[PDB]
């Protein structure tokens, strides 16, 4: 609760910078800064809208990748047990899936579209 | 004055994890999920946890990062709701609210609630480690299975990895 | 061949969507041949922006 | 049943199988499948539009080999069974005596029955 | 019993209800799919963190891994979903009639 | 003879043929063979 | 609940009635609840006051059912005083049957009812007092 | 959809049933039913239209919620006695959890309603193989798990598993929603039988897999999905006729014809118990689902409707389709009454 009371002191501080930003200096007259402003003109409707995007696969393959990193990142506690034969083999044996799989997709441009 | 703390970290990831599923805007249910899944790593953090939780919080926040892409990408209404817009998700959201205040209740005002086990009130500093010399520090010795004895597991794991690649190459392809 | 063969209007009882009419079997229908519904158009998200003067 | 040789998982004959005598031949079940085999082979003539009983006599000789061969083992592995099963019994049997106790069959001079006379 | 196991069965009990109701959005759906992938994940490390049965500490790497790959797939289909109509709605599925 | 840009065929292979008669006479042999064991370790057991 | 169906059984057979009727209408009215929610969760009645009309008919009718069945249950019983036969139960199930068809306000069907109800509660009451066993041995 | 691929992606649903047959340790079984899954969404989508995806979409959300809340039960169970074995339980309420997960993966009463959605759309060799796996693999955990069931769970899904198959099997006038209401009504029969004598169910299992590769083989031998293309597929091809007429009344279940065998073993090792009532109950509920098999045999062989010309050019051209295995299986699945004793196969 050490890093606890360090979020604390960092949410009071964000607090007195919204205080000291809001009530301190001078007045608030609305009622034409609050319009929606893209470049210099009014436009149709507002944000919200059906936005259809370019990349498909690639938000899939980062997960797909963050996931093998999820099995990976146990690498330091791996190097040490005295079964070295299959600490070396399963670890080779992902990193070469991981780049199997990347050469898959690499070959068969599903990165080579609207990226 | 606190020792409820895991308990009360509970709460809060009860709270917004409730308020997460209760089905807002699924952008408002992402702000739900971070912080449920912020709270949730607070939660096996102080309970003992080295670093699996923090893991978690890491993993599964970038899962969450892919879902806002694609839920600004595909679909969202003309103007989206919050919790306290409709009727219908407020009162979820509220009776939810409810639940848990009224578990709070009848824990801390009482002895034991039995609706589908008897749990025990009184926070979880028991039963606990009695100070074990070890030494080898649990988690870490047991991150470093699936590789010495762990041979058939990831085999099969990655190998849905790799199927679940070329899965979803082929259903965007299947055009 | 003086035998009696099924005919067309037992052709059109055994067709259609469901078989057993019903007050609520009229937004039913038989299904295509291909199994494919084709037409429907998709130019709303023709999405606007101001690349404007300043 | 539950095995019971759940020792070997996939033993599908032991020794204990060696011990019991072979389905003979002209037994009449495997004959059933030879015939059964013929049939196969009469109806593969008959889908792909080729004369039937014609020009597929290999396929016939081999339909008919194959059947009577899985037959057979399937026969071995039948019999096999019931005879464990029976020895089974047989060993419950013999193990607990008090269990079972031999009936005192009443000879028919005085076991009465009720008659109700049917007009 | 450990009361914070009280909270986090309660906790999956409304993500699952969450999960059975839901009024427009599949998104949604593979949202509270992945809050129940979250719920057994901190239930069952708290769960071999009292036992101390640090051998079998595989339940949460693999448990989260496996259910986040089906939701990168349920994220693909709901891609192609959203392809072949406007949007992503529970209406505009009626079709394929029973 | 009454065909036309090809028979497909009709005129058989000659290695399916002979291929499914060679397998077919020996699992004939095979089970000879094992039924020749079989009363063998019979009459040799009992 | 099991408790208290085996609270109708628990009722001497015999007569301690008002307890027997309400016991009777206390299981029909929890299967008329029971199909009023597949009915509300397979409709969308359009709207939540339709939902709750509905539900209001649904358990209202199931429950009279019960009440019909238990009146004339305990009226049987207690004029010919008979624990043997289920022909109390046929005239029961063929009562419950007829306000059925009242219920729905036809005929045929309540006919049908009847004789559907009547052969069935008296198959009820005859197996339970020969003794057929509730699902399982679950033994061999 | 390369051909290769193909073949990677059936290895793997063989795979993922092998796991869920091979392993103690249930996070493994958990995996292959998870990977059967992976691997069977794109067996459907093998054509284009969006009916597959919107069939992929619904099958997708009901499997893997089963597949969660059976998660929930395993690791209730170990919230409890904390072992990995498939074994008897230790919980009422993991086994509750993990009944009704089955019953959601598997096809129950209650959670059927996505069986012939997904069965309408789907070309025949996916629901075909769909059929086959989904409806084998979690037989084997059934198996295992069977000695801590409350019979109630298993009896009640079963019981309206048959009656809702049945009752729902008579109005569709297409042949796959025909064929799934048949494939509840058979699991209802599978399940029914379970905490008696296992030995009936996984035999009935073997019975009904090779009904259904007989079914959609000699479907794949015209593409046909209505009734009236049957009528069709009467007037070009007349040995299918007869085999429809053989097979459809081996599905209705008729003594010397060999879809007896399953369910007539069922009813003795059945009443063997003092269970009288519930097996003549479920008997004429399948007396009850044989009337849409009778109207269908009417409509291909029995009866025989006006057919449409162009079948005077499809005469020059014989039936050039593939097929699986299609003499083996029909005369193992029609022609096998007086082998009873190889019950006994099977343990
Ligand atoms: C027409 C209904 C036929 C029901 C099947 C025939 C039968 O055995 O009925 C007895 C069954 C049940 O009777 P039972 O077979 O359980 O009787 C056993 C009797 N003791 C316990 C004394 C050994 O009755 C019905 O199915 C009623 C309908
Ligand atoms: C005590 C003894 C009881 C004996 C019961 C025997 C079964 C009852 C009678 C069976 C025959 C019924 C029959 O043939 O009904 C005809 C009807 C179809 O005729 P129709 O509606 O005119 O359709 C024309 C469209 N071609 O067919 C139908 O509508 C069939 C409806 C299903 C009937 C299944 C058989 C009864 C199962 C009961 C389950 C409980």
């Amino acid at each position: 609760m050490n890093l606890m009371i360090t979020l604390l002191t960092n949410f009071t501080l964000a607090t007195l910078l919204v205080t000291i930003a809001f009530w301190l200096p001078q007045l608030n007259v609305y009622s034409e800064k609050t319009s929606p402003y893209e470049c210099g003109f009014d436009p149709m409707g507002s944000a919200r809208l059906p936005f259809s995007m370019k990349f498909f696969l690639v938000a899939i393959t980062f997960l797909l990748f963050d996931l093998e990193i999820a099995l990976l990142l146990p690498l330091p506690w791996a190097s040490q047990t005295t079964n070295l034969n299959t600490m070396l083999t399963m670890a080779l044996l992902l990193i070469f899936l991981l780049a199997v799989s990347l050469a898959y997709e690499w070959t068969q441009k599903g990165l080579e579209w609207t990226e | 004055m606190m020792t409820y703390i895991v308990f009360i970290l509970s709460i809060i990831f009860v709270m917004g994890f409730v308020g997460f599923s209760s089905k807002p805007s699924p952008i408002y249910g992402g702000l739900g999920l971070i912080v449920s899944g912020g709270v949730g790593c607070g939660i096996v953090l102080n309970f003992g946890g080295s670093f699996l939780g923090l893991m978690v919080f890491l993993i599964y926040l970038g899962g969450m990062m892919v879902v806002f892409g694609y839920t600004t990408a595909m679909a969202t209404e003309q103007y989206p709701e919050v919790w306290v817009s409709n009727k219908v998700v407020l009162g979820t959201f509220i009776t939810g609210l409810l639940m848990e205040f009224l578990m709070v209740y009848y824990v801390l005002k009482d002895k034991e609630v039995e609706i589908v086990f008897k749990f025990n009130g009184m926070g979880d500093w028991v039963i606990y480690d009695t100070g074990d010399s070890g030494f080898f520090s649990e988690e870490a010795m047991g991150i470093a299975a699936l590789y010495s004895y762990g041979t058939w597991l990831v085999i099969v794991t990655g190998w849905s990895l790799l199927i679940g690649v070329v899965v979803i190459m082929e259903i965007t392809r299947g055009n | 061949a003086r035998q009696w063969q099924p005919d067309v209007e037992w052709a059109e009882q055994y067709g259609g969507a469901v078989m057993y009419p019903t007050k609520e079997t009229a937004h039913w229908k038989p299904p295509p041949w291909n199994d494919v519904d084709p037409p429907k158009d998709t130019l709303v998200s023709n999405l606007t922006l101001n690349f404007g003067p300043q | 049943m539950t095995g019971r040789q759940a020792r070997a998982p996939l033993q599908f004959l032991p020794d204990e199988a060696r011990s019991l005598p072979p389905p003979k031949l002209t037994d009449p079940r495997l004959a059933y499948i030879g015939f059964l085999g013929y049939c196969s082979g009469l109806i593969d003539n008959a889908i792909r539009r080729r004369p039937v009983l014609s020009a597929g006599l290999h396929r016939q000789f081999l339909y008919i080999t194959s059947f009577v061969f899985v037959g057979y083992y399937l026969l071995k592995r039948q019999d096999y069974m019931y005879a464990v099963r029976d020895h089974d019994m047989f060993s419950y049997i013999k193990s607990h005596p008090e269990d079972f106790p031999e009936k005192d069959k009443k000879t028919y001079r005085e076991v009465f029955e009720e008659f109700h006379p049917v007009r | 019993m450990s009361l914070v196991y009280m909270n986090i069965m309660m906790a999956f009990t409304v993500s699952l209800t969450g999960l059975l109701m839901y009024r427009s959005h599949l998104m949604s759906s593979l949202l509270c799919l992945e809050g129940m992938m979250l719920s057994l994940f901190i239930l069952a490390t708290l769960m071999i963190l009292n036992s101390h049965f640090t051998l079998a500490s595989m339940m949460p790497i693999i448990l989260l891994v496996f259910a986040a790959c089906e939701a990168a797939l349920g994220l693909s289909l709901l891609v192609m979903v959203s392809n072949t109509y406007g949007t992503d709605y529970v209406q505009n599925l009626n079709l394929l009639q029973c | 003879k009454f065909y036309i840009q090809e028979p497909p065929h009709g005129s058989p292979n000659w290695l399916k043929v002979g291929l499914t008669l060679g397998t077919s006479a020996f699992l004939w042999i095979y089970l000879i063979k094992q039924h020749n064991e079989d009363v063998l370790e019979y009459k040799r057991r009992n | 609940a099991k408790t208290l169906l085996h609270q109708y059984w628990d009722i001497p057979e015999g007569t301690e009635c008002h307890r027997k009727t309400y016991a009777a209408t206390s299981i029909g009215g929890a299967s008329g609840l029971v199909v009023s929610a597949y009915s509300v969760a397979l409709k969308t009645p359009t709207s939540f006051l339709e939902g709750v009309a509905r539900t209001g008919r649904y358990t209202f009718t199931a429950a009279a059912i019960g009440a019909i069945f238990g009146l004339t249950s305990c009226i049987s019983a207690q004029v010919r005083e008979k624990p043997d036969d289920p022909l109390n139960y046929l005239i029961g199930g063929c009562a419950g049957g007829l306000t059925l068809g009242a219920r729905t306000r036809s005929y045929g069907i309540g006919a049908a009812a009847c004789a559907y109800m009547g052969l069935t509660a008296a198959l009820v009451k005859m197996g339970q007092l020969e003794g057929w066993k509730v699902f399982a041995e679950p033994k061999v | 959809m390369n051909p290769i691929i193909l073949i990677i992606i059936l290895m793997t649903v063989m795979l993922g049933t092998i796991i869920v047959m091979i392993s103690t340790h249930w996070l493994l079984i958990w995996i292959g039913f998870e990977m059967n899954m992976l691997a069977i969404i794109p067996i459907m989508m093998k054509k284009h239209n969006p009916r597959a995806t919107e069939a992929s979409t619904k099958y997708f959300l009901t499997q893997s919620t089963a597949s969660m809340l059976l998660m929930m039960a395993i690791i209730i169970n170990l919230m409890f006695s904390g072992q990995w074995t498939v074994m008897k339980l230790f919980n009422p309420m993991a086994s509750m959890l993990m009944t009704m997960a089955l019953a959601m993966k598997l096809g129950m009463a209650p959670f059927h309603f996505w069986v012939p959605e997904v069965t309408q759309g789907i070309p025949l060799s996916s629901g075909l193989i769909l059929l086959t796996w989904q409806k084998l693999a979690p037989m084997s955990v059934l198996y295992q798990i069977l000695p801590s069931i409350n019979l109630d769970l298993i009896l009640t899904l079963s019981i309206l598993s048959i009656t809702i198959g049945g009752w729902g099997g008579l109005n569709q006038t297409q042949l796959r929603k025909i064929m799934a209401y048949s494939s509840i009504a058979h699991m209802g029969w599978m399940t029914a039988v379970l905490l008696y004598n296992p030995t009936m169910t996984l035999l009935n299992l073997i019975i009904y897999i090779i009904m259904t590769s007989t079914m959609f083989t000699l479907f794949m031998a015209n593409s046909t999905t209505t009734t009236l293309s049957l009528s069709h597929t009467w007037n070009k091809a007349p040995i299918m006729t007869i085999l429809v007429l053989i097979t459809l009344l081996s599905m209705g279940g008729l003594p010397p014809l060999s879809g007896f065998m399953p369910k007539w073993m069922i009813i003795q090792e059945m009443t063997k118990n003092d269970s009288i009532i519930l097996p003549t109950l479920m008997a004429i509920t399948a007396l009850l689902n044989l009337y849409f098999y009778m109207r269908l045999t009417y409509s291909t062989a029995l009866t025989m409707f006006p057919s449409t010309n162009n079948m005077k050019m499809k005469w020059q051209f014989p039936t050039t389709k593939r097929m699986t295995l299609l003499p083996t299986m029909t005369v193992l699945s029609t022609m096998l009454l007086p082998l009873t004793p190889i019950l006994s196969i099977l343990e």
